[PDB]
């Protein structure tokens, strides 16, 4: 595993390192659930440096991502605005999920994971070329995510005035370049914030600024919580090539008008919405334990018949105050289920796959 | 004092103070609690246990994982830490105040001999 080039400043922050697909990342600096409670209440930041940022430039660039991706490009029709969407097989399963944005009509930028970004990047080089598009991999750029409800009052004081005007007022989904900072209003954590790219020799100063304007650091402990309680999906639980877009609530990003747009997958996908799928459900446990990866969830129809699904994420809710997860299931469960853990059948509450917005608890 | 100087401490990161009454009032070091990380749930001991050294006998749970907490000591438990119901991150915060776990009536003296000294643990730490 590589050594990230902010490592003297996770360091000097006090991180915990932990290798994470190759490189050390801070795990925490000192306490997650701290760094869970500062990005609900008032500011934290992550290193992302190690996402890939692709930018994609030509005529038939637009075209190129219409058929790539499964939301619809043709949708971002202000300068800046971006969208999440997933990105499918043939056969109609998840390879990624990816924000995508758009700045003219012949340049726009895909933001893609660190586990998997040898396949994508390979991915999208083969559909590409067909389409004479020049992509160009910024491994040149680092990133910071900056979440919670003074996050972006606390960035926007690193801000030159040309960047606070850039910048001023942006709504969620945007991006802009502003002098070398790009500025984006996305994140991982069901909070307002930014996340900015940077080129990679000014990241260690500019986070060295975010600390000293109160922005604690976080790692990815609270990285987990934080998304999870969001109800957004980790690429390789939620979903993977073997799971439908329907059955891991993704079906809202799915575009499906205009219904002249071919994109890859949409022919499996259809059929896959005719035959059914199984969903993706919230579950908490208000009972003393935690809920843990791939654990089994079962309940019993009216009927007095057995189903069974699976845990895709679990974790402990610092929000809430329980453990909760995502699970994947058989259509048809109702309110409750039962989840095995060790040797005893724990109740859990099945509820939407959402367990916080804006710092409270969907209840 | 990551160490405080009074104690003794076992093998498996767990300390031990002798007690007015002859009792030992057992928890986890600061390195303990360190690699742990934030505690969320412990699950304590029946007051009245017999325990032998090694038998896990309580669990600190994170948010990471459960973690088995070990008899230092072979005895019987005589008291559990109740805080810990309601405020777990003792465990973190005051891993040697607040955040002990049991306390224990140890029943075998050569057991009671084998523990670490301060300096001791200090340079099981070292390594």
């Amino acid at each position: 595993a590589q050594q990230t080039p902010l490592y003297e400043q996770h360091t000097l922050c006090g991180a915990r390192m932990v290798d994470f697909h190759g490189w050390m990342m801070p795990l925490h600096y000192g306490s997650q659930i701290d760094e869970h409670h500062a990005v609900r209440t008032d500011a934290g930041m992550f290193d992302v440096s190690h996402m890939t940022i692709v930018d994609l430039r030509g005529s038939r660039t637009r075209e190129f991502l219409r058929y790539l991706l499964a939301n619809d490009v043709a949708k971002l029709t202000k300068s800046g605005k971006a969208l999440y969407s997933g990105m499918l097989n043939a056969s109609g399963g998840v390879i990624d999920d990816l924000i995508v944005y758009y700045f003219t009509e012949d340049f726009f930028r895909l933001v893609v994971n660190s586990a998997t970004r040898e396949k994508d990047l390979s991915w999208i080089t083969q559909h590409a070329e067909p389409f004479g598009i020049e992509i160009t991999v910024r491994d040149d750029l680092s990133m910071i995510a900056v979440q919670g409800p003074n996050a972006q009052a606390k960035a926007a004081t690193l801000f030159n005035d040309a960047q606070r005007q850039a910048v001023e007022g942006m709504k969620p989904f945007f991006g802009v370049q502003a002098g070398d900072l790009f500025i984006a209003t996305t994140g991982y954590t069901g909070e307002a914030g930014y996340e900015i790219a940077l080129p990679n020799e000014k990241a260690a100063d500019f986070w060295r600024a975010l600390v000293e304007a109160g922005v604690k650091p976080c790692g990815l402990g609270a990285r987990d919580t934080l998304r999870l309680e969001a109800g957004m999906n980790l690429y390789g639980q939620e979903m993977d090539e073997t799971i439908s877009p329907l059955a891991a609530n993704m079906g809202w990003t799915i575009a499906w008008e205009p219904a002249d747009r071919d994109f890859i997958g949409r022919e499996a996908l259809e059929v896959q919405r005719e035959h059914g799928t199984e969903k993706l459900v919230g579950l908490v446990m208000t009972e003393k334990g935690v809920l843990r990866n791939e654990l089994p969830v079962r309940f019993t129809d009216a009927q007095g018949n057995q189903h069974e699904g699976i845990i895709t994420s679990g974790t402990f809710s610092p929000t809430l105050g329980y453990s909760i997860a995502l699970a994947r299931v058989p259509e048809g469960i109702g309110e409750t289920a039962i989840v095995q853990i060790r040797n005893r059948e724990m109740p859990v509450k099945v509820t939407k796959p959402v367990f916080v917005r804006n710092g409270k608890a969907v209840a | 004092s990551n160490v405080p100087a009074e104690l003794k401490y076992s093998k498996e990161h767990e300390w031990l103070r002798k007690e007015a009454d002859g009792t030992y009032t057992v928890g986890i070091t600061e390195h303990a609690q360190e690699l742990l990380g934030d505690m969320v749930f412990v699950d304590l001991p029946e007051v009245g246990a017999t325990v032998s050294a090694g038998d896990d006998c309580a669990v600190a749970e994170s948010v990471k994982a459960a973690s088995d907490i070990y008899a230092p000591v072979s005895g019987e438990i005589v008291a559990v830490n109740d805080a810990l119901s309601d405020s777990p991150e003792l465990v973190n915060s005051e891993p040697y105040a607040g955040g002990w776990i049991f306390k224990i009536k140890a029943s075998d003296e050569s057991e009671l001999e084998s523990l670490l000294d301060a300096t001791a643990y200090e340079a099981l730490l070292e390594d």
